[PDB]
């Protein structure tokens, strides 16, 4: 049996690490949920 | 029993220990989680239960309680704010610039920061604090990263 647990609030918050690219990316879904490349 | 709106950590004691297997939203009475976090199974929130209303293996996507209540959608130019909550570690935003999934059926949002498997349901944030989506489906690309989704339900 899963159970679950308290983690926090839903805040944005200022001054948070800005980290991270953006990048474009050609994907396939298939029927199971799961994506791919292209 | 615990019903307030906040980020949750999803346990299991089937394996070894305690096990976080992923993250969900509550909102409004609602536990909003990734369908491979659970497969549909029914949680437990202390003495009380929860059991699924909604879901879709294809969305990755399953609803607790009631329907699906998250709308906001990524406005395609601003930075956003992954809530991730990895696993044996505290609760932290990360501000990011989402890129772009390109599909068959349309453009989807992507964060590309990379997390444990058992932060899979984590909400990514718009500077209003709504829910646009939830981070653990996506790809891993050519360098061993992951590229997750900004994943997105329908409310009814
Ligand atoms: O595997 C992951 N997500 C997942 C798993 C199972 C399924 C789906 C998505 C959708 N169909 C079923 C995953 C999530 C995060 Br967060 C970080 C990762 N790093 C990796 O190498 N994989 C993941």
């Amino acid at each position: 049996d899963m159970y679950i647990e308290r983690a926090g609030d839903i805040t944005w918050e200022k001054d948070a690490e800005v980290t991270g690219n953006s990048p474009r990316l050609d994907v396939a879904l298939d029927e199971s949920g799961d994506f791919s490349l292209v | 029993g615990e019903t307030t709106d906040g980020v949750y950590r999803v346990m299991t004691r089937r394996l070894l220990g305690s096990t976080q297997v992923g993250v969900g939203v509550m909102q409004e009475g609602v536990f909003h989680t990734m369908w491979h976090v659970t497969k549909g199974a029914a949680l437990r929130s202390g003495e009380g239960r929860l059991d699924p209303y909604w879901g879709d293996v294809k969305q990755d996507l399953v609803s607790y309680c009631g329907p699906w209540k998250l709308d906001a959608a990524w406005d395609g130019l601003s930075e956003v704010q992954l809530l991730a909550v990895p696993p044996g570690e505290r609760a932290k935003n990360i501000q990011t610039l989402p890129g772009i999934f390109k599909t068959k059926d349309g453009d989807i949002g992507a964060v590309a920061l990379d997390y444990p498997a058992g932060t899979s349901g984590s909400p990514i944030l718009d500077k209003c604090g709504r829910v646009i989506g939830l981070y653990g489906n996506g790809v891993v690309i050519k360098n061993g990263s992951y590229v997750s989704a900004i994943t997105q339900g329908k409310r009814e």
